[PDB]
């Protein structure tokens, strides 16, 4: 018993060496504070685990996005359509058709790029080591990123799909120009409403005398 | 009796649509246009309501 | 009756028609009249304008028979 | 007539009344019958607590034999009580990380050594957990390919 | 600097065997109706072949070659070389036979094959050659000269997908009491032989060893020469008695590929004179290059030969025990795969 | 006779149970985006693709299986004789 | 049709004149006047023509949507 | 039933002639009112206002059937 | 004889629903996702499942008839 | 007896129904609860589904009296 | 409502043995990658399953009390 | 009749039996380039088999309890 | 007895070789004739694998049968 | 006639509507609902109108 | 008749706003003021004599036309 008290007086000892390292570890980390180096780092880690916990799932996000994409391309009509839009997102659904497409996700961010065959397959055309992709044209073989939130490309070419600028060829180069003050529709309001606006009238006198003029001239051709 | 009801209906989409939507960014309506289009509805309606109120407040004193 | 109701849809569409006209017209085109045709960002705002147009006025119409029966 | 609304009730509502199943009835293959007092056996020895004292025992010998290795006395037995503390809170930690997630994964030990090598360092010095849970956290992911 | 290197030609094996898998690859999506059927195929496989480094090499560089070119690729490994003759005994029709080892297992197997007591359409089964072995005879006269190491089984392995084919010419040996024994290139018997069997057994040192054998050999005596009669035949049968140090009966080398007209055996004759001090110099060239003979000796051709030794030999790189026997030629009596540029000339 | 009509009646069962499975895949890997209404040219190419490799592949598997199975049954009713 | 024709036909006067005239001191118009009353004019057109095209565009689908 | 088209078009004139009332009127007849005393170059704005509306009346209407016809 | 049209047109009953379950599956992969943030059909839905429907029954009639002429053309 | 089979292919489709919400919007497998912001998806499914399933009733029985007249 | 509790009796029995094969796939398709190192059970495989088939009848039981409101609703 | 009642069970089996044959070898079985099966492609599939036996087995139990539970429940409402 | 009952056990029997040869078909396809949908025709590592896969199978169905019979004895 | 009356006021009336709409409400629409200094718009607005309408009645019908 | 009382009833719904949005400009009771009585006066006159001047006018044009 008195060797079971000692075991125990012991383990207090190591649990206030623990505490008195705590309290060590805590001067340590005021003193930081006192010299914000601390305070970015403290930033840094926040950022990226926020990162982290809002990544981009392909098994959801992926499939949904470009699911609702394409019917967001449906209901347009074949005159307006970005064509290489169309046919990105049909390539998309034509690999997705088939198991081309595979996912990861990584600490901070989250891929999507295309074998050349599916997962079932167990031939060995697809299996053989040697047929394989290269390490190389790995990025020449991804699709779709998502660096913190959604996808960064889906969005890109999916942000102009209704314009076609197929039609918009037979015009000069200046008419080609969409900067974005073109389409707030605040300026155009005005230049409409100040259509009826009441005339000035400053050469009445010489007006008047030319009206007077004129009906003389009349006057005159009637005789 | 009806077809007042869809002029009324024609010309408060006019008014709300001419007064809220000013992006033409997006091809889609944002959420805000869609709280511009129910606070429009309301208080056009509600306008509606008052005014044949105090219309038939002509009536009573005409008639 | 039958022909009543197409009349009523006939004239119903062809005021919207003349009402969105005026309207994609105030807020796309500027009034400069200086070259007799379209520039792009224009002719664009005009189909965002009608689709826009539309999405509201379906959109309105069913919140709006929506307080048909609940406004008894 | 048979009101939908009121058939629902008898077989998914509080109307329903108590039903007396078979367990073979119902499934492809009738699970072999099996004594009321065997499942908590298995429960305990799935339990990490189970697992966190083999870890704690297995550590133990592993420090004595260490011990008894590196002199040729006393050192064995603290090798012994150190490595048993290390791995009874190295199993345990990973296996709340994975009762949690609900998956087995390398994540859950590269997380649980990177925890102890910290919680260590910390316990030395907190600039030494800093270095501590790399280097715990690439042994226990060589271990799994030495595994 | 140095390690680079190895890291160098570990890529650029990678990059060759990625090609060829690519070819054979082009090879195997043609089209077949359902009825029809594959050509198969039958592999044997020696593992302790060139040092029981074989397995791994032919898993590597042609086993999958083999996989793509689509063809029903039944791998055999013979364990000894009893083992290997039974079974080729026992063997059933097919369409292919393949063989990986040095020219030890090749003639075992062609020996299991012609020795085929009903069968002289095996004859018209034609087999592929893989050289996993370090040095090899036929690889000459049968595939491009040499790249890497991995090169040359690559492109041999290939030429089998290719479906080329070529006659060759091979000769039976049969022991008055054994059974006969059959061989492409030829047999040796002579001090030479026995020099290039013991180089192993001296492995303490890789350098002396290539010349040691020989020297060694010549410290127990130099006069190792030794006697026996022949009765030869031209393309009538005169007799020769006559002693060497060695001895070597082949066939031709240069005019398998081309046409000519004559169907000759090669034999070469030594001579005994030969003074130790040439004599190194001269075997330690010859364990590498087995052509080439030491000098104005006599090789006179003959269809078919018979032996009378006064009372251990080896056949292409297997040893035997020495007896009289009748040699004879079998022209153009088998069908192997070669490279098509070869084919060309 | 009744007995034949079963046995074609089966045979007609399976034989529409394999044309709803050939509807399915070769729609579910044949039509990947639908923007149109209507079947184009490379479509109908890649149903006609899938359509003959596929009964060419069914007719393959049976000659095989029909040359493995008797074996595999006779092994069955050997075992159940054992026993 | 033909009231459409003509409702436009008014309507369209109404608006190019309203926007192209800033000069209101003398009796006759100015050939300026004549851009104007031909390129409004073709314009407009290009217009309504876009319009009705997606009207009737958006007509036929909710008429396929039933 | 020409005759109704006929009438038609003459309701057409009637309404592009009160289209143009309250055009002119709201281009030259500023929101004063300050005297009832009709102005005098108002009074011939007025004339001006009914002219070139006429004029770009006719000529848009002889352009546009050109371009239907067209 | 009546048994066995009975059963004939059972079957080609029982055929149709299987057709009918595999459709309903094949064109909710195709055209609903999983977001369910909405509780009833948009637009892009009440289209897309119309063109698959549009479509699927193409199809089944197509290979119905190509696959008939191919097995006969077999035998 | 036929409503009986109608009402069994009810229940074969609530199965499916719970199934597919499922394995839909089922993901967090953490907890033992339904939790809170996926136990909304099963509602919005249900309705979803069976409108769906509507829809594709009523094009298939138009697409095939299309054809029987025919 | 007899006769109702019958055909109840019968449909349940039968539609409880269709749900549970509904959610033994299930369960196996998120809670059991395809490794199959070993045989015996990993920790968090064992769990899972206990969790999904709570997650499953809460949702089986919430989806009869939607259902039943709606076709009361008729 | 009483042999309808185990007939059921026995070709549930059977159709279970078949439906767990697909699924181990569509997991196990990677190497289609030799007609023998490689011994890592069988005792695979005997993991396959045990694991979804083992896994049925728990499922079974929890579902059990689950319905015993829930009843306890309905039976205390009265 | 069990006579009629060893009758409706090969009656179950054929009716189980039909399942497995409708899933072999299946599996066999999904595993090793990949969507290409260029030509009708077969290639030759299909035209192979096609055969293998049916003696890959078929040991399986066999060694779970034994493995099936001693557990559920 | 007396018809035509009648839907000539109910056009007097849609006039007036849109009449007093600007004037009363601002084109802001952040709240959903009438403030109390607008709540007062209408009984003014139509009040007013109408006085108008009836005083400029009398000078019409003074030349008639 | 009516033939010509629809252009009167016009003028007169016409004239009703546009001169009520001119001058009465404060909304604080619930009666006009004189400054907005003698303005619809001056309405009235202003707007009788405008609108008879234009018909006037069109009159004279359709005259010098033919
Ligand atoms: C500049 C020269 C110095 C070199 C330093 C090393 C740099 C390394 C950068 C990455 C190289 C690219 C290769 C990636 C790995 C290839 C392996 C591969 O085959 O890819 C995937 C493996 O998937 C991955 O893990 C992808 C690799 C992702 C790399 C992650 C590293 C993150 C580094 C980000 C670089 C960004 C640079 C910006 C700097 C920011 C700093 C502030 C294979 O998947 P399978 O299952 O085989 O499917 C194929 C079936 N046929």
């Amino acid at each position: 018993v008195v060797a079971k008290p000692g075991v125990w007086a012991r383990l207090g000892s190591w649990a206030r060496a623990l505490l008195r390292d705590y309290a060590e570890a805590c001067r340590d980390a005021s003193a930081e504070a006192r010299a914000p180096g601390r305070a970015a780092v403290y930033v840094g880690l926040l950022g990226g685990a926020a990162a982290c916990f809002t990544l981009a799932p392909s098994e959801g996000a992926f499939e949904e996005a470009l699911l609702e994409a394409s019917g967001t391309l449906l209901l347009l009509a074949p005159a307006t359509r970005n064509r290489e839009s169309e046919a990105f997102v049909q390539r998309l659904l034509w690999l997705r058709g088939r198991g081309r497409l595979r996912y990861v996700n990584l600490g901070l961010c989250s891929l999507v790029y295309e074998a050349p065959f599916d997962a079932q397959a167990s031939l060995y055309q697809a299996r053989c080591r040697y047929l394989q992709p290269r390490w190389t044209d790995f990025p020449g073989r991804v699709l779709d990123v998502g660096f913190v939130g959604r996808w960064w490309v889906l969005g890109a070419w999916m942000r102009d799909c209704d314009i076609n600028d197929d039609e918009f060829l037979h015009l000069p180069a200046h008419l080609r120009v969409v900067g974005p003050q073109q389409l707030h529709s605040e300026t155009n309001e005005r230049l409409f409403d100040e259509k009826y606006k009441p005339v000035v009238l400053t050469d009445d006198q010489v007006d008047q005398a030319l009206w007077e003029e004129q009906v003389l001239q009349k006057e005159k051709k009637d005789r | 009796q009806f077809k007042e009801f869809l002029g009324t209906y024609n010309k408060l989409t006019e008014t709300c649509f001419l007064d809220c939507v000013k992006d033409f960014t997006t091809r889609e309506v944002k959420p805000e246009e869609t709280t511009c289009s129910e606070h429009c509805l309301q208080k056009y309606l509600k306008m509606t309501q008052r005014i044949s109120m105090r219309f038939q407040e002509y009536h009573i004193q005409q008639n | 009756a039958q022909q009543l109701a197409a009349e009523l849809e006939v004239e119903m569409m062809a005021d919207m028609y003349n009402r969105m006209t005026s309207a994609c017209h105030r807020k796309c085109v500027p009034p400069h009249y200086k070259e007799a045709e379209l520039s792009k960002g224009e002719s664009v705002c005009l189909d965002r304008c009608v689709s826009k147009y539309l999405d509201i006025h379906e959109r309105m119409g069913k919140k709006l028979t929506e307080l048909s029966m609940q406004d008894e | 007539p048979l009101q939908y609304s009121l058939l629902l009730q008898y077989l998914v509502g509080d109307k329903r009344q108590p039903r007396l199943l078979e367990p073979g009835s119902l499934g492809g293959i009738p699970s072999p019958a099996k004594s009321e007092e065997q499942k908590m056996i298995e429960k305990a020895m799935e339990s990490c607590a189970f697992k966190a004292a083999l870890a704690c025992v297995g550590g133990f010998v592993l420090g004595g034999a260490f011990g008894v290795f590196t002199a040729g006395g006393q050192r064995g037995m603290s090798y012994a009580k150190n490595f048993a503390i290390v791995g009874a809170m190295f199993s345990c930690t990973e296996c709340l990380i994975e009762s949690y997630r609900g998956t087995s994964d390398w994540k859950n030990s590269v997380i649980s050594g990177c925890i102890t090598g910290g919680a260590i360092g910390f316990r030395a010095g907190l600039k030494a957990g800093a270095i501590g849970c790399g280097g715990f956290a690439a042994f226990s992911a060589a271990i799994d390919y030495y595994l | 600097t140095w390690g680079g290197h190895w890291l160098y030609g570990k890529h650029c094996d990678n990059l060759l065997r990625r090609a060829a898998c690519q070819e054979a690859q082009v090879f195997g999506n043609q089209l077949i109706p359902p009825n029809a059927q594959v050509k198969k195929a039958t592999v044997f496989l020696n593992p302790a072949a060139c040092k029981g480094k074989a397995r791994t090499l032919f898993e590597k560089n042609a086993a999958p070659i083999l996989h793509l070119s689509g063809m029903d690729v039944t791998i055999v490994k013979t364990d000894y070389e009893g083992q290997a003759k039974k079974l080729l005994e026992l063997m059933e029709n097919t369409d292919v036979i393949i063989v990986a080892g040095g020219d030890g297992t090749l003639q075992e197997v062609v020996t299991g094959v012609l020795r085929r007591t009903d069968e002289a359409t095996f004859s018209k089964i034609p087999i592929g050659f893989i050289p996993l072995g370090e040095t090899s005879s036929l690889s000459h006269t049968l595939f491009a000269e040499s790249g890497n190491k991995v090169q040359h089984i690559t492109d041999a392995t290939l030429a089998i997908v290719k479906g080329e084919t070529v006659p060759l010419d091979v000769l039976q040996i049969k022991g008055e009491k054994e059974q006969p024994v059959f061989a492409m290139t030829g047999l040796r018997w002579g001090s030479f032989r026995d020099a290039g069997v013991k180089v192993s057994k001296y492995w303490y040192l890789g350098p002396l060893k290539i010349k040691a054998a020989h020297f060694f050999s010549t410290l127990k005596e130099w006069p190792q020469t030794h006697q026996a009669s022949i009765s030869y035949t031209g393309p009538v049968w005169k007799d020769v008695q006559l002693s060497t140090i060695e001895l070597s009966i082949t066939t031709r080398n240069n005019q398998l590929d081309p046409t000519s007209k004559e169907d000759f055996l090669n034999i070469c004759i030594e001579p005994d004179t030969i003074s130790k001090g040439d004599f190194i110099t001269i075997g330690s060239r010859k364990v590498r290059n087995p052509k080439l003979h030491v000098e104005g000796t006599e090789c006179l051709q003959a269809s078919q030969c018979t032996l009378l030794i006064p009372e251990s030999f080896s056949i292409d790189s297997e040893e035997y025990e020495a007896m009289p026997v009748e040699v004879k030629l079998l022209p153009r009596k088998l069908q192997f795969f070669c490279d098509p540029r070869k084919r060309e000339q | 006779r009744q007995q034949q009509q079963q046995q074609q009646l089966r045979n007609l069962r399976d034989f529409l149970l394999v044309y709803n499975r050939m509807t399915e895949l070769c729609f579910q890997r044949c039509v990947p985006s639908l923007h149109h209404r209507a079947l184009d040219a490379e479509e109908e190419a890649c149903l006609h693709s899938c359509a003959g490799k596929l009964i060419h592949s069914n007719h393959r598997l049976m000659a095989a299986y029909v040359q493995l199975m008797p074996a595999l049954v006779q092994r069955r009713i050997a075992d159940y004789e054992a026993a």
